[PDB]
């Protein structure tokens, strides 16, 4: 029988084997084709025992796909150069920028983070403006882990997600952490008419989902801005 | 009654050693014993992004922020001296024979039923089919992956060793064999039964291959790669490392192995699209798609599975595709 | 035949009369239910110039519901309290005010626009995440038009809009100005599959539009904000 | 209905070797052959502090503190012998062909749409106008980067070698064909048409590209730099590196397939700032910038895709730059960054 | 010598002819153009 945390799989080896005269079988730990870990654990084991075996190759998965995917930050800074006043965390560059040093000829700027700063200088009403306007949800990192042609706006090249990159906001697994009936209220569902959505297989009475209740489903729970 | 057993297992045949090259000039491949190994390195690149971008078009600030940091990386290298135009690859061959028993099993009348109906394959043809298809992927250097592409001239040469010395010496022109059909030629014939009597258990037979390979001076050769899991990450500097043995570029036998046994012809596709590699289910990674898929009757394990527990036969390229995959050898089981 | 722009009507009289030897009629202009307005205009008159017989009092309509449901306004200003130095729009009060006179004490305070003011200080930070949070959308004043049972975020009161409700957003009389092909395109959905929805009663084929797709669609045409 | 591959690579064309220097003098030209090879050395540099400064600094007390203990470097350095004036450099070049083939596909539609795709370009025009452009760019040495800035006189020989000898040979001046157009020219055109030869699959083609550089005596060469990894050094380690083989200075491979490949003149920005490299978003690294953005529809990846799926065949000129960045070869599909 | 608390370094007299166009007196465009041929790594 395999354990299901979110997007992930653990499955037993099918056949066991005796380990110091105790009896024992193998796991497995899928991250969905690629496989990541492998343990043996003895029988009389819970299922709670086997998760918590792997729980923290779980958080450090975690810990990294947070890091690597995290979005970038701009700053304002005033007429010298040092001294930021305040920062932000964007999911999109403003468009206008090219490579500046700021000087006396205004007192505000707009700097990126990165070392080969790009800039502009702004007067604290435009910048009010694009942090309005760029700003990024708290959880913008589960959108590094997602194929992109389920993330589009133009209506022309979307395709539904399928019922694993659905896992990964859904259920109590998932990255996220919300259930299945708040999500279900969330959209002003049944929870039965969700659990169509999740089921795993079309030809086992399961529905795509629409565009819009997907955008607007990774707008309310802080995933894309989805303006 | 007679189902299958639960774990059973067979010893793959015709085992390759590692090839190793070398490097010198041509018309001196006939005193070719003191030619120099090829050395790997390192090297530094600098490249831009270069891939299609997740969105589109939303951002062109990210990209030009993208090329004013670019990417700097470690990479491994292997090259000919700048003035020999000769590659040089020898490895050597083991074939042994005893094709039908396996080496770990449960039942023992499935077994006796496994092993007589082999008998009776043997006792309809001998081995020589693909004998002759083994010695053509030989002839031609299909072992030489992406060397033999766009090579100027290519030749080969087998030795039959019994003794300390040499038996029989062949030579040929890989290039006048095509990577495409399977012809025949006496040389070829003499070549491919030496073969089946080597597979049939009449004899120990032991080959040792050397391949020349006309490329250009200093251009790149290419061995065998590794892993670099979890290093190209936190800094990303080495990323790529080629397979040597003490100090010498070389080549996996595996992958020597797998061009030897692409002799298939028999899929049920197609047949304009060339000779495939032997498998279960018969796969090509680089096309992402699986010939001899389960639904059609045309796997092995159905074709296995019919033969010895529905005891009617396939036809005989169906016979010639099932020997070949025991002769291949693995785990065949319940998983 | 009536003539209909946006959520107004307007029809004629049903028998005309004679004004000075030549034949009139007598055309009214509705907004639901409320009559606005009677003219009497001769016959040989095209719809565009029925039109725009009335195209002024429509725009002085829109004119005042703008200046009416306009959204309230907080400012920046510095320790002194004169010299703002910049403002923002909100549609909700950051609900920790409580009414001040700016001082020494802190260098930045955010006050409202109306006269007895309410105030906070902040540091510049905090600020520019309240203007993430509470900003308003460009075209916020049609929600003033609104019944706001077709508004609320809670699925259990929801109900959903009737055609003329909906004939104030969509379509090239509404206030938006946006047409049936460009909202269709908005949704992903074919241009007959959403006119499908405007037909104006359920018994001639017409179907109610979900709660996903409606706050999805106020979302994306800027009038409300729908986090 | 066809929608794309998700997987998809090209090997490609044009292998160059890696180049190395040697060193002599002028009017030996025709016996460089044992003409010794240019060898790195070392030496010490103490420098000044010469950048700009924050403002939490130009206190002059921490400044002329800061000018009171110096830097300490070493650094590799490469130059010519001090009785010679001209650099020899020398390489070989493979051209394969075949260049419709990918190497991996998921779709054999895709992939027999795309072959008759190109079948159809190479029927209508042939390799003519790209082994032109490319065989301008081996006629000026355009592969010397920054040996060719200031240089007197550059003179190249090309030997088209098929069997163990020369077969054909040619001679240029390198400085009389600009670094900023296409002209004709009888040799050149021969060379262009065993270059068309060799990429449409007909023969087999080997060169050899030698180069003599007039710059002076006892003057500084510029080869490639490596990359050097320390990681908290003690402030007296080196700070420059340079690629040598076997103890002779050399150029990187690919700094000379990038030299190769700058034909592209078709680009909307301009036509007064010169050909650049062939690139999908086609950048130049030294200006930081992007021409060919995708936002407006003159990428790599749409001008394909609208060639493949909807048959919307772009300009010839497009249709060049498209072909040539399948020559390059790369790797395109569902990896995206 | 050309501290640049006085307005005489290289980096403010450049910043001051390019930007806003206040171009020094002959020498000091002298001092800035040879400084030019020097070459040099001139970024933040």
């Amino acid at each position: 029988n395999a354990i299901h945390i979110g997007p992930f799989s653990i499955t037993p080896a099918a056949r066991g084997l005796h380990y110091g005269g105790l009896p024992h079988h193998q796991w497995t730990l899928y991250y969905g084709p690629r496989e990541m870990a492998i343990k043996t654990l003895p029988d009389s084991y819970t299922s709670s025992e086997v998760r918590d075996e792997f729980s923290d190759i779980i958080a450090e998965f975690v810990i990294d796909a947070r890091h690597r995917y995290a979005p970038d930050v701009l700053e304002l800074v005033n007429s010298d150069g040092d001294a930021v006043l305040a920062r932000v965390a964007v999911s999109r560059l403003p468009e206008a920028l090219s490579g500046c040093i700021p000087d006396d000829r205004f007192p505000y700027w707009l700097l990126t983070a990165s070392r080969p700063r790009l800039g502009l200088p702004v007067t604290l009403n435009e910048y009010t403006a694009l942090a309005v306007e760029l700003s990024a949800p708290p959880l913008a990192w589960i959108t590094g882990l997602l194929p992109g042609e389920v993330l589009t706006h133009d209506a022309e090249e979307w395709r539904p997600p399928t019922s694993w990159e659905l896992r990964h906001v859904v259920g109590e697994g998932s990255f996220t952490g919300v259930s299945g009936a708040a999500a279900a209220a969330l959209l002003g569902m049944s929870a039965t008419n969700f659990r169509k959505y999740t089921a795993g297989d079309s030809a086992a009475n399961r529905q795509k989902i629409s565009f819009a209740a997907w955008h607007y489903l990774l707008d309310r729970l802080g995933v894309k801005r989805a303006s | 009654i007679l189902s299958t057993a639960s774990v059973l297992a067979f010893e793959r045949k015709l085992d390759p050693s590692d090839a190793l090259m070398s490097a010198g000039a041509w018309a001196q491949r006939d005193a070719s014993q003191e030619w120099p190994a090829v050395t790997v390195r390192e090297k530094s690149v600098r490249g831009t992004i270069s891939n299609r971008l997740k969105t589109k078009d939303r951002d062109p600030a990210k990209l030009d922020a993208s090329i004013q940091s670019p990417n700097l990386q470690t990479v491994d290298v292997a090259n000919l001296p700048s003035d020999a135009d000769t590659l040089k690859v020898r490895f050597t061959l083991r074939v042994l024979g005893g094709a039908g028993t396996p080496s770990a099993c449960n039942d023992a009348a499935y077994r006796d039923k496994l092993l007589q109906t082999v008998a009776t394959y043997v006792n309809e043809q001998g081995f020589a089919e693909l004998a002759r298809r083994y010695a053509h992927n030989l002839a031609n250097a299909r072992f030489l992956w992406r060397n033999r592409v766009g090579a100027e001239a290519v030749e080969v040469r087998i030795n039959h060793i019994r003794q300390g010395e040499v038996a029989r010496t062949w030579r040929f022109d890989a290039l006048a064999i095509g990577l495409r059909d399977f012809k025949a030629d006496a040389e070829l014939d003499a070549l491919a039964e030496l073969i089946a009597s080597g597979l049939s258990g009449s004899g120990h037979v032991l080959l040792e291959v050397v391949a020349f390979a006309r490329i250009g001076d200093g251009q790149e050769v290419f061995p065998s790669q590794e892993l670099i899991l979890d290093k190209g990450d936190k800094k990303g500097q080495k990323s790529k490392t080629l397979y040597s043995v003490r100090d010498a570029a070389a080549i996996h036998s595996q992958k020597i192995g797998n061009a030897l046994r692409t002799i298939d012809t028999w899929y049920p596709d197609e047949d304009g699209l060339g000779p495939i590699a032997v498998e279960p289910y018969g796969s090509v990674t680089s096309q992402g798609k699986a010939y001899r898929q389960p639904k059609q009757k045309l796997d092995f394990y159905t074709l296995l599975d019919n033969w010895v527990l529905r005891d009617e036969a396939p036809a005989v390229e169906q016979q010639h595709y099932v020997i070949a995959n025991l002769i291949r050898g693995g785990v065949f089981g319940e998983a």
